RNA sequence: AGGAUUGCGACUUUUGUCAAGGAUGCUGGCGUAAUGGUUAAAUGCCGCCCGUCUUGAAACACGGACCAAGGAGUCUAACG
RNA sequence: GUUGCUUAAUUGAACGUGGACAUUUGAAUGAAGAGCUUUUAGUGGGCCAUUUUUGGUAAGCAGAACUGGCGAUGCGGGAU
RNA sequence: CGCUCAAGCGUGUUACCUAUACUCCACCGUCAGGGUUAAUAUGAUGCCCUGACGAGUAGGCAGGCGUGGAGGUCAGUGAC
């Protein structure tokens, strides 16, 4: 019979790691968590209490809520051909912080300054990001610089 | 000038075996077969009648003379045409009576107003 | 009723002051795109004479063309000429080119032909072909004041005006290329130059990148 | 050619009323012009209106029509429901309003004129107000109805089974509750 | 009937009012240029040729 | 003699309807949450209720 | 058929301005070509490619001498179905541009080699008849040479003919 | 194609004129089987026999010699 | 500000009262209108192609993975 | 069929043939977005303007053609 259990097909993503057994260090629990932020999902092979399905490893969501050892965690999955809510309940041990939103607030605070400076001053911002552009023209010196005339080799055995 | 009239397709859509059976009819009748070329359209087979063969709205329900036909069966029944005679001619019915004809056909020419039919048997 | 015919005389009186602003406007576009070329040019001789390359500009501007008819084409290029407006045989748009834009560009490459045009090729297919977006409904750009009507707000008072935000690239491409409906191309009156048309230009066919020889396939088509 | 979205779709939405009234059809020319004429949004509402469906016109009650006096500032606005209004007997200081609509009850009509109202009809109101000036539009309850109990049912929905009679020994037993078997 | 720009010429005189002065000055032409400097090269004939 | 399971024409017929996102809301659902923390959340509602409605004088 | 000059450069990345250029003599059609066999060949060399990056000059080199007959030595390294093997032809052609495209039409007729799997190592114009090894070269090369055209045919555009033609020069 | 006028313009010293929001001008022959319509044959190219069950039928798969009339989702009790 | 939660606490945590900052609605491209509800048909024997691939000496054999076709589809080419 | 410095094999450079595909115009239908009885005869269900699209078995909805009887109405037609 075909094998559909909990724990199945979990070889290498529950296997801890190279040089990196044994106790946790102490920063994973003494990290806070209130109401609203963004956490990534890593499954610890060592602690077993309150451990995540293979389906959520490298997820991301939303705390929703707080209470002694744990935080539960909404997640959107795709089922058919729609979005379903789903609610999880894992410990400390295995969430982390998310570096997504990180860069974000840095940009938040950055436009705020040049708004509030360049008014008084310059009368223009130009705060939207900008994709990358194309190329300026120049000139390239060619003092101590000359062109190396290359060949295509020959062919030998090694 | 009044718009010519073309007609696109003057040829009778004939039912498919039509010819080759005694019992099917000349009446059009679509195909709903699944082995069935006429519906799928193949080359070198007979055409479907389609909303593209339809005439042209300026010119919709007139013959070669340019006018709508309207059916009468009596000498009551023309005064709706009094006032158009280039746009709408008359035709007389079959049940009609050999001297109610003579009856239609002297008033009907007083008011220069165009009888499709009549000729009058003689 | 009464007035109003006097107004035939006032309102004719008004169209004549814009005539002279777009007059001015043309002159002055005239002066950019002569100064323009020229100061390239001498910019390579002023190089040359000491002892150095002058590497030009790349190219701000791209003219992209469906070669590939409909069906047998996978999801993912499928949705990227769906947001390139691509969606018929034989269709242009114009892209303005960045890093982000030149991605998109290498899904769907064997399905378009593309090159950057000039101020002759761009003047033609605005005027021959041109149609614009008002309201959906495809209309043609038979007068000006039809542009100025929609397109007022970021200056573009004229058809000239519209031509010259495409070709320098300035501050409103996105808008005034949006405005634009995609031009239905006819195929080429004296060919492909070539045996088979899905091999890529380099190595024989017509798909890809063809930088200066995109001018002369649009003309004919055009 | 490729088709982004559907080719030939309609509009889903009442263009004219199903019905083949004679006189509710007269309404419509009348709004109808207005609509596409004044340039005020109060017309292109009753436009709509009127041509919707029984279900769609809910009945406004009486008192319906006093609690939106109640509101700060809005005494004396003409009221302009597009239905029916019955009469209530949970209530007993009625004011001195206008209202406009396209019935009125037998009940209803005595207990406005009895306070000194105006039970007006849309077409009287047209003439005093083309734009809609110091009116108030008033809609009844939807999703009151004894067939929306009904809709979406399923675990653990919260809603109404489609049965006939009526208390026990009827979808009780096995599947509602955890002594037999399970609860839903 | 739309008519096209290039040619008729009344449509084309109805844009471009600039069309006058373009067609009178010969534009498609200009001379143009110049003398002072047939400005010559240093290193580039060595490298190019070889 | 029969065919026993497949994924073709699967995820094309999902693309047809939708592919939908979860909505979002505000004021999210307060389900699965700490019931220690509610019962005060509770009192708290109620007592800020008595001071808005006293400030309104 | 012309004789491009590719020099390309590498980014001018920090820490190391002033990259060290780098030139070939491409064959092409066009210019589109010139830029793409440039860095196919580049990329046998140095850690480089098309990204990291870019094109300095693109010139044509057009012929010294056009009007004047000369003995090209060309090496050639081409892939055949089993390996790759190296070759040295001898060309007898008015330019450089004339003798590399009579090349690759010897090349496709005798060992069917196409254009992908042909490599031109070198070209260089021989001055000497002496350094020229090949015979089927140095027979146009010898003290005053004639020889007649035996068996000339003509061509009607029309297709009846009243004489029986001959085949005398 | 369209069928009073309305618009944008151009050339005009001016009135006006114009290739400018879709053809007007001048001339000849015949006024009927001449042009067209249907119908039969010949010539060029093309065209397997329908209906049906099936992944798949011209099928060496099943029903069909031929014609006429008859011949198959109706009514009711509770219902959405 | 709020409390029966939490703190050695005049801390914290949730939900707030009033306040400051709208060109520059804080990447690209497109938008064919957007979101939502009820109700009911047919279907639940499938098959072939390019790569990935298990059994098998192998098969126009059996069995999966990702897109595209035929089934439901004519038209130009591959003689068919 | 016949072909041998090809009408064969490899490679190059031009012209030319041609699909219900692409561009442009005529007409049909469907769908959308507008404008209008302000006395102003004839269908407001009218009378116009502008733009896009058109394959299809199983299936669903829409608008019409015909057959036998019933109520109304053309003082309908008929031994001529």
């Amino acid at each position: 019979g075909k094998s559909h259990g909990y724990r199945s097909r979990t070889r290498y993503m529950f296997q801890r790691d190279f040089r990196k057994h044994g106790a946790i260090a102490l920063s994973t629990y003494m990290k806070v968590y209130k109401v609203g932020d963004i956490v990534d999902i890593k499954a610890n092979g060592s602690i077993h209490k309150g451990m995540p399905h293979k389906f959520y490893q490298g997820k991301t969501g939303v705390v929703y809520n707080v209470t002694k050892s744990s935080v539960g965690i909404i997640i959107n999955k795709m089922v058919g051909n729609r979005y379903l809510e789903k609610r999880l309940n894992l410990r400390v041990e295995h969430i982390k912080h998310s570096k997504c939103r990180q860069e974000f607030l840095e940009r938040v605070k950055s436009n705020a300054a040049k708004k509030a400076e360049a008014k008084a001053q310059g009368v223009a911002v130009q705060l939207k990001r900008q994709p990358a552009q194309p190329k300026e023209s120049r000139v390239v010196s060619t003092e101590g610089n000359v062109p190396q005339t290359l060949a295509p080799v020959p062919y030998e055995t090694f | 000038l009044h718009p010519k009239i073309v007609k696109k397709h003057t040829k009778k859509f004939k039912r498919h075996h039509s010819d080759r059976y005694h019992r099917v009819s000349e009446n059009w009748r679509k195909q709903k077969g699944i082995d069935s070329v006429v519906r799928r359209r193949f080359r070198g087979n007979i055409s479907e009648p389609t909303i593209g063969y339809g005439s042209n709205k300026k010119t919709k329900f007139m013959g070669p003379d340019g006018r709508k036909v309207v059916l009468v069966s009596n000498v009551k029944g023309l005064t709706p045409l009094l006032m158009h005679t280039k746009t709408f001619a008359a035709e007389i019915a079959h049940n009609v009576s050999s001297k109610n004809r003579i009856a239609i056909l002297a008033e009907a020419k007083k008011n220069g107003i165009k009888v499709t039919n009549a000729k009058a048997r003689l | 009723q009464k007035t109003a015919e006097q107004v035939a005389a006032e309102r004719v009186a008004r169209k004549a002051e814009k005539r002279a602003a777009i007059l001015e406007r043309n002159a002055a576009y005239q002066k950019e795109y002569e100064t323009a070329e020229r100061a390239v040019i001498d910019a390579k001789r002023e190089a040359k004479a000491n002892s150095s390359y002058y590497v030009s500009a790349e190219a701000k501007l791209v003219f992209v063309v469906r070669i590939k008819g409909i069906n047998k084409i996978p999801p993912k290029p499928r949705k990227v000429l769906q947001l390139l407006r691509l969606n018929q045989i034989n269709s242009g748009t114009f892209v303005k080119v960045t890093k982000a834009t030149s991605e998109l560009l290498k899904l769907i490459e064997p399905y378009v032909a593309y090159g950057y045009p000039s101020y002759s090729t761009v003047r033609q297919l605005v005027y021959k072909r041109g149609y614009g977006k008002i309201n959906k409904q495809r209309i043609p750009l038979s007068d000006n004041s039809i542009v100025e009507a929609n397109l007022g707000n970021y200056g573009i008072l004229s058809v000239d005006d519209l031509i010259h935000e495409i070709v320098t690239v300035g501050p409103h491409f996105k808008q005034a290329n949006n405005f634009l409906w995609p031009f239905k191309l006819s195929n080429p009156s004296g060919g492909w130059g070539v045996p088979r048309k899905f091999k890529h230009f380099i190595q024989g066919g017509s798909f890809g990148n063809r930088e200066e020889f995109i001018n002369k396939l649009v003309k004919s088509m055009n | 050619i490729d088709h982004t979205s559907k080719q030939h779709k309609r509009s889903s939405h009442r263009t004219a009323p199903k019905s083949d009234n004679v006189y509710l059809k007269l309404l419509v020319k009348l709004y109808a012009f207005l609509a596409r004429r004044t340039d005020a949004p109060f017309n292109k509402v009753i436009l709509k209106s009127l041509f919707l469906s029984k279900i769609n016109r809910p009945p406004v009650s009486v008192s319906r029509i006093s609690r939106a006096l109640k509101q700060e500032g809005a005494a004396q606005k003409t009221i302009v429901v597009v239905g029916t209004v019955t009469d209530d007997n949970r209530i007993f200081e009625f004011p001195k309003t206008t209202v406009a609509a396209l019935r009125f009850t037998a009940g209803a009509k005595a207990k406005i004129l009895k306070a000194g109202g105006e039970a007006i009809t849309l077409d009287q109101l047209a003439v005093r107000a083309p734009k809609g000036q110091n009116t108030l539009i008033v809609r009844g309850p939807r999703a009151s109805r004894e067939a929306a109990r009904h809709f979406g049912f399923g675990p653990h929905k919260g809603k109404a089974p489609r049965i006939q009679s009526t208390g026990r020994k009827f979808e009780r037993a096995r599947g509602r509750r955890r002594s037999r078997a399970f609860k839903v | 009937q739309k008519k096209n720009p290039l040619k008729n010429k009344q449509v084309l005189l109805r844009l471009n009012p600039y069309a006058k002065v373009f067609a009178a000055e010969k534009l498609g032409s200009k001379k143009v240029d110049q003398a002072n400097k047939i400005k010559p090269s240093a290193t580039a004939l060595e490298t190019l040729k070889h | 003699k029969s065919k026993n399971h497949t994924a073709h024409n699967q995820t094309k017929k999902a693309h047809r309807n939708g592919i939908k996102k979860p909505k979002t809301y505000k004021y999210p659902s307060l389900k699965g949450v700490d019931a220690k923390f509610r019962r005060n959340h509770r009192f708290a509602l109620h007592g800020t209720a008595k001071a808005l409605a006293a400030k309104r004088a | 058929r012309k004789e491009y000059q590719v020099i390309g450069r590498r980014l001018p990345t920090e820490s190391v301005p002033e990259p060290k250029l780098f030139r070939m003599r491409i064959f092409a059609p066009n210019d589109v070509v010139a830029k793409s066999r440039y860095w196919y060949f580049l990329q046998k060399l140095h850690k480089v490619k098309k990204a990291s990056g870019e094109i300095v000059s693109l010139n044509v080199i057009h012929e010294a001498h056009p009007t004047t007959v000369k003995n090209f030595g060309v090496w050639v390294r081409y892939d055949s179905r089993s390996g790759t093997h190296n070759m040295y032809k001898e060309i007898r052609d008015v330019t450089r541009v004339g003798a590399v495209e009579s090349l690759y039409q010897d090349m496709a007729a005798r060992h069917r080699a196409r254009f992908r799997s042909i490599h031109i190592l070198k070209v260089v114009e021989l001055e000497k008849t002496a350094d020229v090894k090949r015979q089927y070269v140095k027979q146009f090369l010898t003290k005053d040479l004639k020889f007649p055209l035996p068996h000339r045919v003509q061509k009607t555009n029309k297709v009846y003919a009243y004489k029986r033609p001959s085949t005398f020069y």
